[PDB]
């Protein structure tokens, strides 16, 4: 009745369900759809489903999803500092993970149900998007370790290519993924 | 205003028209500032960082009841020729003030 | 009964109806009629009735932009009382002036009968106070077609 | 507190007021931090200008000691009456009052305008400029240190 | 029973009466009478009586009443900040609003029913008191822009004249009103 | 029961009687006797038996001024717990000290017997701490007649 | 039920009993036993036993009892300020009150019901402990005005002798008390 989880129906439901997706009013106010809160939610079928994923999707999938979960967890721990001091005063070592968290939240978690091609997503397309995001994170971390400034990294055109990965067609995706994976290495190799 | 340092530069402050006293040790500097705080008329005291890196810390139990005299750490005598990083001191200052040790 | 939205009568009403329009007490005490508060109000079926071919085609984006801008301005109007107007940024002063003029002109219409085109014209006149390019929710065609109207069309003709 | 419906409604109103106050105080802290990070740049610039002035003053002093002689420098300094008179006017920063020192030192407060030991006169000029840089640095630091504790209190 | 305003008799009466004068226990504890709770009281006969007031009291009486209501509403909206950060953290104009609201509450609304003179108040006396209060408010607001501090303004001797206009007799009020209106000009035109 | 004023027995009692005298546990914890809390207390028939020719001509105005000053002192006490004592102006500190002296001298009397004249003298001594211009509820003639006492001369 | 003191049984009992001993869960779950809430408890037999106390223990026993009660009251008053402003903003005089209150709470009030010595305590042993604590407080208060900091006082080894005093048996206590008093007087004389 009021968006509170102490209501008796919710308390009686959560005792027996195997998964729990909690929608948030704060995300719906910002038009971030789906409004699933990825902190309060949980699931209990991941371990049992792990043998199926590594045969039908890819061998690396269960040990690739947890890297993105770790990236999302590291972003949440920095909120007490970003709220106090603006993002431009942070060092590059955590400004990078802030930018990667934004990229994840706006290119992978967000999905439009009214779009023509974004309404449905197969598993291999999501796996390719995760691979591209993690490749970008690794290359950007290495370039930061070289000594380049983060301003030149965020100007790279490949960030728009990751942004367009949602709307690419389901059968056009295998060529787009290969082109993006070549382009990202070509761009980050040419950096100072 | 007062300023304390080694006697190799004390006469220069009098040449500037300001009161200046000589001190060559941390004990001498702390005794001189303990004499200065009970004295009146002093609105500013400059203390060399070589003698005391924290001029305002050393008076804190007598300074809780007053706010007029300001205290300022100044550059060393021999250290001023070779210079020092003012942007490294600002890191320690911002660490003292906001604590996060984060500055870009 | 006590401005309580947890009372059974308003609670069960929201389970059956397709939205709500909520009146505001502080708008009523400030001399504004009709005192309809745009923040808690909601219409579920607005998207089907508005749009091209049944009204003007800029309806939905204009409504969303008005909602966002007013929601931004109402908190700056409280922050000013502590930090003072001269300490705000420029866009904050723009939003504060917009939130004042919105309550002054758009809501407080009195006993006047306004057509939909007149209300859209007034809404576009208010949006011209905000700098162009701050309107993230409106497409470029509508901005190029309707932006730049003066507020004097209703200011000098109340 | 007696349990009634009216008291429950009052408690709900109090909770909503506290929820609004938290965000209002966070906005105030954001404004304070925006001021602080703008003031730190001026502090750094004043500090490096003071460092340059101190370097040139000591460079003049080392040569003036050799050319004029230490006893001449000692005697010249003893001929000027030192001044402690400054205008410790108060300044307002978020309601609190801070001292903003202003020097009442005139350029005619030093005796013997006939500078036959010209190096001593140049050292005096350099040290006056160094004192001006020092008081400017102090005037920035006194505001910075108080803005910091205002941020701490708000937190 | 127990001051519970959700009593069935109170709720039944609330839906059929045209006016509602709610009393408060907190105001009665501090001996502030008539102790009408301004925040939870209303009247539905205000709009229909406006043609009568213009004919019989003054042409600008509804404007003065609305102006007083605006000041009371603004004071009520600012007390949520005073209880949070103290009264001394506000700006000058907000302090002026708080002080004028206190003046209105202490001098206009309050009435002693056992005093010889204050027990009965005609309409024109109340109109004169409202005019005096609004003139003082406008003059103080103008003097704020000239750089005069708020704590200097409340030391003026004209505040005693407003604060004790209640006890003036009915037939002596016309001279007192015109003396106070001249003292208002004599105060702010010489303060700065 | 449970020091609740809205229990049915106190409520139905107060709806019939001509007033009440309410004790305070907070005053009792501090050793003040008798621990009468003046703010919730009330007497309806006070106006009949006081005034000119009955007790004294300044009884009611003094009684009202004490109530207003004590209420302001209590509000300042509440505000101190949020903003701290050092941020107070002198005007608020005056009311704070008035409330403290009021509790320590006027309410706390022990087993001694006081006439009405002694009580009014103590009340006028307490009101002399406040500025003369803040006594809004007292007529100027009574202020000229009685203001200017000192509390310490009665006991020292 | 659930520690709710407003339940009918407790309220019916409190109307007839002459003493009320209130236990607190805030003290029981940090192992401060006997966990009596000394602020909410009361006794109505204290005044009637003073003639017995004056001749069976000592003539100044009620004076020491009142002097300790007022110190506990002042410590309780200061805790609300020290929990909002920090332990540094207090004066050294208030720091002394805080430390004496802590010593009282952790030595006199606290009692172990399973220790072979601490399980029982005669009246004269408690009287001696109270005398030692008040003598220490008086000496420390006199030493503060001589310019000695609170830091030097708390490192004096004589406060350990006060803390260990409750574990001394009934047979050894009359000599331990004299030794501790002499040590207190000597140590506060030699110090600064």
């Amino acid at each position: 009745p009021g968006g509170d989880m102490s209501e008796p129906v919710t308390q009686s439901t959560l005792r027996i369900v195997g998964a729990f997706w909690r929608l948030d009013a704060s995300l719906a106010f910002r038009r971030h759809f789906p409004a699933i809160n990825w902190n309060g939610s949980y699931s209990l079928f991941t371990s049992a489903l792990d043998p199926w994923y590594r045969e039908n999707v890819a061998e690396d999938y269960p040990e690739l999803r947890d890297a993105i979960s770790e990236l999302l967890q590291r972003e949440a721990g920095l909120q007490e500092i970003v709220q106090l001091v603006g993002p431009d005063a942070l060092q590059d070592a955590e400004r990078l993970v802030i930018e990667v968290g934004r990229i994840i939240r706006e290119d992978f978690l967000q999905q439009n149900a009214y779009h023509e091609v974004d309404a449905y997503c197969s598993m291999k397309k999501a796996y390719g998007i995760m691979k591209m995001i993690l490749a970008f994170y690794k290359e950007a971390e290495a370039a930061i370790k070289r000594g380049v400034s983060i301003d030149e990294i965020l100007q790279l055109p490949v960030l728009e290519r990751i942004g367009r990965a949602r709307y690419v067609s389901e059968e056009e995706f295998p060529a787009y993924f290969e082109e993006a994976m070549k382009e990202i290495q070509g761009a980050f190799k040419a950096l100072a | 205003m007062a300023v304390i340092a080694d006697p190799e530069t004390a006469q220069g402050f009098r040449l500037a028209g300001l009161e200046g006293y000589g001190a060559s040790s941390a004990e001498e500097a702390q005794s001189l500032l303990e004499t200065l705080v009970e004295r009146g008329g002093y609105a500013l005291v400059a203390v060399d960082e070589a003698l005391l890196p924290d001029p305002e810390r050393a008076v804190e139990r007598l300074m809780r009841g007053r706010d007029l005299p300001v205290l300022l750490p100044i550059a060393g005598l021999k250290e001023a020729f070779q210079g020092h990083d003012v942007e490294g001191y600002m890191r320690e200052l911002v660490r003292k003030t906001i604590g996060f040790d984060i500055k870009l | 009964p006590d401005d309580d939205r947890t009372h059974p009568i308003p609670d069960l009403t929201g389970y059956i109806t397709e939205g709500q329009i909520q009146l505001s007490r502080e708008l009523h005490r400030k001399g504004i009629y009709p005192p309809i508060d745009p923040l808690p109000s909601l219409s579920r079926l607005m998207n089907n009735g508005v749009g091209k071919g049944k009204t003007r085609e800029d309806h939905k984006q204009v409504s969303d932009q008005l909602y966002s801008a007013y929601a931004n301005g109402v908190d700056i109007r409280k922050l000013v009382a502590i930090i003072g107007e001269d300490a705000l940024t420029e866009n904050d002063r723009r939003y504060l002036q917009f939130a004042d003029a919105f309550e002054r002109f758009f809501i407080n219409q009195g006993q006047q009968n306004r057509s939909i085109e007149e209300s859209l014209q007034i809404a576009w006149a208010l949006l011209s106070m905000l700098p162009q390019g701050e309107l993230k929710r409106i497409s470029k065609d509508h901005i190029g077609k309707y932006y730049g109207q003066k507020l004097e069309e209703i200011w000098g003709a109340p | 507190v007696s349990p009634t419906r009216m008291n429950l409604l009052q408690r709900r109103g109090q909770l909503r007021l506290a929820q609004k106050g938290v965000d209002l105080l966070k906005k105030k802290r954001d404004a304070l931090v925006a001021e602080f990070f703008g003031l730190v740049r001026e502090a750094m610039e004043a500090r490096k200008a003071l460092d340059q002035a101190a370097k040139e003053a000591y460079a003049a002093l080392l040569l003036a000691q050799a050319f004029d002689g230490p006893e001449v420098v000692a005697g010249a300094a003893l001929g000027v009456p030192p001044l402690e008179g400054v205008e410790a006017e108060v300044e307002n920063v978020w309601g609190s009052k801070v001292p903003r020192l202003k020097a009442t030192f005139p350029d005619g407060a030093l005796l013997s305008p006939v500078g036959t030991p010209a190096y001593t006169l140049e050292a005096s000029r350099a040290f006056r400029r160094y004192a001006e840089a020092l008081i400017r640095v102090a005037n920035t630091e006194t505001r910075l240190k108080k803005i910091g504790e205002e941020i701490k209190k708000t937190t």
